[PDB]
RNA sequence: GUGGGGUAACGGCCCACCAAGCCGAAGAUCGGUACGGGCCGUGAGAGCGGGAGCCCGGAGAUGGACACUGAGACACGGGUCCA
RNA sequence: AGUGGUGGCCACUAUUAUUGGGCCUAAAGCGGCCGUAGCCGGGCCCGUAAGUCCCUGGCGAAAUCCCACGGCUCAACCGUGGGGCUCGCUGGGGAUACUGCGGGCCUUGGGACCGGGAGAGGCCGGGGGUACCCCCGGGGUAGGGGUGAAAUCCUAUAAUCCCGGGGGGACCGCCAGUGGCGAAGGCGCCCGGCUGGAACGGGUCCGACGGUGAGCGCGGAAGGCCAGGGGAGCGAACCGGAUUAGAUACCCGGGUAGUCCUGGCUGUAAAGGAUGCGGGCUAGGUGUCGGGCGAGCUUCGAGCUCGCCCGGUGCCGUAGGGAAGCCGUUAAGCCCGCCGCCUGGGGAGUACGGCCGCAAGGCUGAAACUUAAAGGAAUUGGCGGGGGAGCACUACAAGGGGUGGAGCGUGCGGU
RNA sequence: GGUCAGGUCGAGCCCGGGCUCCGUGAGGGGGGAGAAGUCGUAACAAGGUAACCGUAGGGGAACCUACGGCUCGAUCACCUCCU
RNA sequence: UAACUUCGGGAGAAGGGGUGCCUGCGGGUGCGUAACCCGCAGGUCGCAGUGACUAGGGGGGCCCGACUGUUUAAUAAAAA
């Protein structure tokens, strides 16, 4: 069945890249989604995005700059400590200074540079580049 | 994935399949057991010394051509037969019967084997405790026996 | 393991009494009595049937109360 | 859609109506449309056949989306009113149906012997029917004390 | 070959059970 | 479980009575091997491998059994006894 | 003031894959399903704060380890200070995104409902013809049969041949299609009843019931095993004949179990898509089967066709992947959850034990020893009683002469 | 300290069974090596009999035939794909 | 309680342990303590408690016939 739909939506949005259209319609449609999109926009690596209400099935739009490269989720979701949070980025990122490893703490989610400077990590949810 | 127990506390499922296929390696599954031990003659032991029973020699494989210079030994460490080994050049002067010849591997336990020999893992390194390779070289003892 | 043959022993030879066990199992039976609907139908003698239940007496086979010769005389139509 | 259990194909294409703003092409009231269910639970139709039959009959899109919520109880169309009325038993519609094919091929297996084809789906809606059975008990649907054995479904089914 | 193989062991396993038969 | 003995003392440790429980596939039970730890060896790490001098705690003193004196031994150069 | 050897361990070895490996063909998908334990869970809310993150404080002996400085000529080393130590345990305060749980809620997943429709799905009964065979009668002579050639063999009160009749078993050429149905093994005469499943349109119904699934359970071609019946043709064994040196074989004449049916039993496959199962997602084009829908044509019947739409089977091909061949919405593509399995070759799928089976067998499943290769794809070449095409007079045919006979001449082997 | 009755701790010896490992025995089976001997010509091209496979019987051996499957199948193997 | 096994059996395999008498209780049947049956505890004597009488020694291998039965009334009961 559908489970795991985060990573699914991160998929699906790095195929569209690798193709390098124009947008992206994402049929999995939560607040996961919506504040990833928000950490996504601020960063200025995704362009705008449009959220439509629906109730038969949310839809998120997305537009597509293409400085994601690959963006996908952890297969344990295994938690992550403040020391910790370099250790992850060089290990299995080719990112060094890239600024995204996403990760979920009390607030929503936040990023690397973010979780360093709130002082709080959570699960690791996931990577961007 | 196409496999994986990658679950948060599934941990345990992953932990053995990974522990069953390392035994799948020869060399692991001994060497915990023992049966390295138990199968070389030597018991483990870098060297061992043995009375040289009777002086045979062994046939050369196909590709190859030449009469080899062999001992079969009878440990004095144990109670079994071993077939090693004996370098030397004009090698029958320098290695004695019925005196006291000391056994050692060689090239590992790889289990293979020189062409020159048909099965030979063994080597001779000394013969009433001066070795048979001073004896090969002109540089620090000349022929003796 | 035995269905019935364990009070003749060991003896007979194996097949044969194999073979009565679970014939003779099936034969004590109760059996479809088209006649009332209730069952309890028994041997009474060779040929014979009879379910105890509606007193009817009416031939049978030899471990059934309906004959596989007698189903082919039915299957063909007048 | 698309899953797989007794096909090697894919699952109908059919959603629903996308009329989730209320009915005013209807002319008919909640009122009338109601006691209409009451008649027809009563003459003899299942609760499928009816929710059916209001769709052509009174013209409503689905009737999750002009009757409710009406009762406080999830997801209120059909056997819920019912349901408070003692029209409808607990037991859900859909394992009533279920557990009736499940009596109904016994049956021919007698009588038609040597059905491969007919005792392997003999096996399949059983197993079914515990799965399904085994979430209701839990959920109220069914008793907690109920169990479905292949004995007790000949007795609902009687 | 192929044939040869198991038809090999189906004798191996016959000799050897009539050897543990008749020979317990 | 209940009562009790005995011990420095808890305790099916031992005992009488009363009950039929207890344990198991997240691997019981059985066979087999092994003093354990700080650490050490190796490897960029992950990991692998190891328990040696040395320090820490337990165990032993021809094999087994046994008591006495002492806060402390069932006693490593003490006794009794059996092999 | 060591160098070198042997033995062992760790790195090299992503050859143990967590970092960091795989399963079309290299070793590797379970014949398929079912559902248990276990693992994993859509959207929205709410309670707890167990998981999860933060802070403080108790503590993880010395030694070993790093850094610093000092002492011994120097350094190793040791002192001293600082930092760190297997670092597995403890208590309170806070946060609530994510996870766990309890409650509420929603249709997006799942199961379920109704109507037209197709089908070699299953069970039963009826029935037709073709062709073979047997027997009866007619007709009609000398060979038939068989093969690459043969032979055995068969035939004279008559075989083969040719007609008419009756009986019997078995199966269904055409139909038949790159076609349709079933979970899988698999499923084809025609008619009727009984019965299972599926695509689809309309979501009418329960409301997360879901996914996967160790174990367990179940089906399982052919042949075999057991009983009974059936037996026309076919044909392991078998008995001749040929071929062949001999045939042990291809070939021919006879011929038994068996093949057929029912009851019962066992379980294997190159049981193949060599491609585990469930979902989302990633260029298209064309044909085809069935459904929905709008038309045109119309023999007025979806008969012939087109497009949109839904599912399935095929061909060509993108991004990508692959060692390459290929694959490419039917993935070997990109992801996630779970199961099964592999880690050089031979010994060996053996031994030993247990377990199942009536047997045959099945499941599990070693070690001593030995080896520098085993394997996969493609490139090029040679080769092939492999295929296609074509030339040659140092080829063959046609034609003319000659050698091998004899004697001699000459050379060689031998003597 | 004597001797003895009652109770407990209680080796050593003996007897039988269970479990587990080691040595070893006529005779017998296959395996890896050897150089030379012996028979056939099976497989590799289609190897002049395309091969594999499960099952069943038989053969001196490589093997053969029956049935069903498979092509990783010979071939211009031409309802058809191939042609 | 072993080899073996047609799972019935082998089996009373093999091998170990207790058993008298007196004194006080319990369960079971009954009927009202009458009539009985089956156990327990304490005391206790001898060389010995089934003390007499009664009363199987056990185990394996090989051959034959499967078995139970029958045979030379009256030398032969068997591998017939």
């Amino acid at each position: 069945t559908l489970l795991d739909p985060l990573a699914n939506a991160l998929s699906h949005i790095t195929n569209s890249e690798r193709v390098g259209k124009r947008e992206v319609y994402i049929k999995p449609a939560s607040k996961l989604i919506g504040e990833v999109l928000r950490v996504m926009q601020k960063y200025g690596y995704i362009g705008e995005f449009e959220f439509i209400d629906d109730g038969r099935a949310g839809v998120y739009r997305v537009q597509l700059l293409g400085r994601i490269n690959k963006a996908g989720a952890i297969k344990p979701r295994f938690p992550v400590k403040v020391s910790e949070f370099e250790k992850w980025e060089k290990r299995f990122l080719p990112a060094f200074e890239f600024g995204i490893l996403i990760v979920s703490t009390s607030q929503g989610v936040m990023s690397h540079k973010e979780a360093i400077e709130k002082g709080i990590g959570g699960r690791l949810i996931a990577y961007v580049y | 994935g196409k496999k994986a127990p990658n679950g948060e506390f599934a941990g345990r499922k992953l932990k053995l399949k990974r522990k069953k296929f390392r035994w799948s390696d020869i060399r692991y599954k001994r060497r915990v057991l023992r049966l390295k031990e138990k199968s070389d003659p030597l018991e483990g032991a870098p060297q061992a010394r043995g009375i040289v029973l009777e002086k045979i020699a062994v046939e050369a494989k196909q590709p190859n051509s030449g009469m080899r210079k062999a001992v079969r030994v009878q440990l004095i460490k144990n109670g079994k037969v071993v077939t090693a080994f004996c370098p030397g050049d004009g090698a029958i002067k320098f290695i004695d019967e019925h005196d006291e010849v000391i056994i050692e591997g060689i090239g590992g336990p790889k289990g293979g084997s020189m062409g020159d020999i048909p099965g030979i893992r063994y080597k001779v390194v000394k013969v009433n405790r001066v070795s048979l390779k001073e004896l090969v070289k002109g540089r620090k003892e000349k022929p003796r026996r | 393991k035995v269905g019935s043959a364990g009070r003749f022993g060991a003896r007979y030879g194996l097949k044969i009494r194999r073979r009565v066990a679970a014939v003779e199992a099936k034969m004590r039976q109760k059996h479809t009595c088209p006649v009332c609907g209730r069952k309890a139908v028994k041997r009474i003698s060779t040929g014979i049937w009879q379910c105890q239940k509606c007193g009817a007496t009416f031939a049978g086979g030899a471990y059934l109360p309906v004959t596989p010769a007698g189903k082919a005389v039915r299957r063909i139509t007048e | 859609m698309a899953r797989m259990h007794a096909r090697k194909r894919g699952k109908s294409g059919s959603k629903r109506p996308p009329r989730t703003a209320p009915p005013i092409w209807v002319e008919y009231t909640v009122e009338e449309i109601e006691n209409l269910v009451v008649k027809l639970r009563k003459e003899g139709y299942s609760t499928a056949m009816i929710g059916t039959i209001l769709r052509d009959q009174y013209g409503i899109p689905s009737v999750k989306l002009f009757k409710d919520p009406d009762n406080p109880n999830r997801n209120l169309t059909i056997t819920r009113i019912l349901e408070k009325h003692g029209l409808a038993p607990e037991i859900p519609e859909d394992l009533m149906f279920l557990i009736r094919r499940a009596v109904n091929l016994r049956k021919h297996l007698e009588q038609h012997p040597k059905d491969l084809h007919s005792m392997r789906g003999l096996q399949l809606i059983e197993s079914k029917i515990r799965r399904l059975v085994k979430y209701y008990k839990r959920k109220g649907k069914l008793p907690k004390n109920w169990r479905y054995d292949p004995e007790t479904a000949k007795l609902l089914v009687r | 070959m192929r044939w040869k193989w198991i038809k090999k062991r189906i004798r191996r396993l016959k000799r050897q059970r009539k050897k543990e038969r008749g020979l317990i």
